[PDB]
């Protein structure tokens, strides 16, 4: 068989930079290497094949270069739309064999996220559970941190979180937190809040409601 | 216009038989050479074989042992992969793929857009859909929740409102289920004025869910 090693793993670059991808094949392939792009939640799209032939309407940005063992997909004048995960596939010999992929993630400004908080529905209340969810819209970077506070009291261990891909288009991410109770312990207390911080605020902004 | 597309996604019970379908359009199958492909996130990318038609000839995986064939049928423009003894670590996505072979090269031009397949002992359950209400810019949502398998298919206003969504990646609960929010930002000029529908789409349930989403009163 042929292994691929692919690196790195992801990256994070600014607009307008080269980045450089590397598949590492177990032996010489003769060049017989393509490599593809896969947008987020998407199918993959080709690329270049035979290592360096661009594909008629792939842009002139991506090029692929290699021989041997080492090839390279290098991709100039980063642009946002260019988010994805980036994989190499030897035709050398089967079975074909994929590089694992490197994660291409866009450095930008700082943007700060717009906080939004959702009481449960009253149709779901009827069921006996109740879900609270607050909403960090198009914010960079990543990192962000969503504490719950039920009477102003610090709660935990009844939340999952979840994140989007990249944004293709400013680059941002949006993140939900999503806090499930009974409806007995939901009844249990009044204020129901979303404290966020994030390099973009100015100070932790705080989205409550109370119920009734 | 060459586009690929594989049966819709499904549960499939263990030690049963995965069996899917790519319908390609713009393209004969009696051409080329066409595979199928699935991806996990820890597994990357695994090829599965390749089927050339006018020969039946066929090229398999051997990670695949003997589990795994793929036929086609050149009238329909279809071609198929039936994976017997399905097991927890075939859950995936599934690609069909056309593969040009030029020379010595072999690469692969179209993708379809995948479909995901889960294995499990389990049995298929339809979401519940509830309204995220809001309250210059608002913010609404749908709660697709309590779920099984993935995954489900979030439109709003039947594909009329596209700009400003954000699905989000479903989460596993405790309960086994899946759940996730659909959440839009709309001007709040017009929360009164124009009518909010989530198209929640279920397919491993054939189970289509519609949602309004209006401010609560009082
Ligand atoms: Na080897
Ligand atoms: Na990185
Ligand atoms: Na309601
Ligand atoms: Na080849
Ligand atoms: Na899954
Ligand atoms: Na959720």
């Amino acid at each position: 068989d042929i292994q691929m090693t692919q690196s790195p793993s992801s990256l994070s670059a600014s607009v307008g930079d080269t980045v450089t991808v590397t598949c590492r094949a177990s032996q010489g392939i003769d060049k017989e290497l393509s490599w593809y792009q896969q947008k987020p939640g998407q199918a993959p799209t080709l690329l270049i094949y035979a290592a360096s032939t661009l594909q008629t309407g792939v842009s002139s940005r991506f090029s692929g270069s290699g021989s041997g063992t080492d090839y390279t997909l290098t991709l100039t004048g980063l642009q946002p739309e260019d988010v994805a995960t980036y994989f190499c596939l030897q035709d050398y010999s089967t079975p074909y064999t994929f590089g694992q992929g490197t994660k291409v993630e866009i450095k930008r400004t700082v943007a700060a996220p717009s906080v939004f908080i959702f009481p449960p529905s009253d149709e779901q209340l009827k069921s006996g559970t109740a879900s609270v969810v607050c909403l960090l819209n198009n914010f960079y970077p990543r990192e962000a941190k969503v504490q719950w506070k039920v009477d102003n009291a610090l709660q935990s261990g009844n939340s999952q979180e979840s994140v989007t891909e990249q944004d293709s288009k400013d680059s941002t991410y949006s993140l939900s937190s999503t806090l499930t109770l009974s409806k007995a312990d939901y009844e249990k207390h009044k204020v129901y809040a979303c404290e966020v911080t994030h390099q973009g605020l100015s100070s932790p902004v705080t989205k409550s409601f109370n119920r009734g | 216009q060459v586009q690929l597309q594989e049966s819709g996604p499904g549960l499939v019970k263990a030690s049963e038989t995965l069996s899917l379908t790519c319908a390609v359009s713009g393209a004969s199958i009696n051409t080329d050479y066409w595979n199928w492909i699935r991806q996990t996130p820890g597994k990357g990318l695994e090829w599965i074989g390749r089927f050339y038609v006018p020969t039946e000839r066929t090229e398999y995986n051997p990670s695949f042992m003997n589990r795994v064939t793929i036929s086609g049928d050149t009238s329909k423009n279809h071609f198929s992969l039936r994976l017997t003894s399905a097991t927890a670590a075939d859950t995936a996505v599934y690609f069909c793929a056309r593969g040009l072979w030029r020379g010595y090269f072999f690469w692969v031009d179209v993708w379809g857009p995948g479909v995901l397949v889960t294995v499990s002992s389990a049995s298929t359950k339809g979401p519940s859909v509830f309204p995220l209400a809001p309250s210059g810019t608002a913010a609404l949502g749908c709660l697709v929740k309590d779920y099984f398998p993935e995954p489900v298919t979030v439109s709003w206003n039947s594909g009329a409102l596209t700009s400003g969504v954000h699905t989000f990646p479903a989460v596993l609960q405790s309960s086994g289920l899946y759940s996730l929010s659909s959440v839009v930002t709309v001007p709040s000029s017009s929360l009164g004025t124009q009518t909010y529908i989530c198209n929640v789409n279920h397919k491993p349930s054939n189970t289509k869910v519609d949602k309004r989403v209006e401010p609560k009163s009082c």
